[PDB]
């Protein structure tokens, strides 16, 4: 309708990728959190254990 | 009399707001630059138009 402009559609789309950017880190910051296996193959000791 | 000073001076006012047109026509026309280039929304183009009309 161009009841705004085009400049500050811009501005807000980039602080719209920017926060979904700061979710990503987010989720891989907790995605870091329970340790996922690098790859697959047989596993050794638990060399540290619950409360550690 | 009032008639000879009438004539005498409108001219000085009728210039003056001749170029008060002139003005903010062209303030209307950078508004309209700065509306279809993308910077301000519609709204104070209507401004624009407001003031000059």
């Amino acid at each position: 309708d161009q009841a705004v402009s085009k400049q500050q559609y811009a501005d807000a789309n980039a602080a719209y990728l920017q926060s979904k950017a700061a979710v990503e880190q987010a989720r891989i910051n907790l995605r870091y959190t329970k340790v996922l296996s690098p790859i697959s193959g047989r596993i050794g000791r638990s060399a540290v254990t619950e409360g550690a | 009399a009032d008639g000879l000073a009438a004539r005498g001076t409108f001219t000085e006012q009728l210039q003056a707001q001749r170029d008060l047109v002139k003005a903010s026509d062209e303030y209307y026309q950078l508004a309209d630059k700065r509306y279809r280039t993308g910077v301000d929304n519609y709204l104070t183009l209507l401004d624009a138009q407001r003031s000059l009309f």
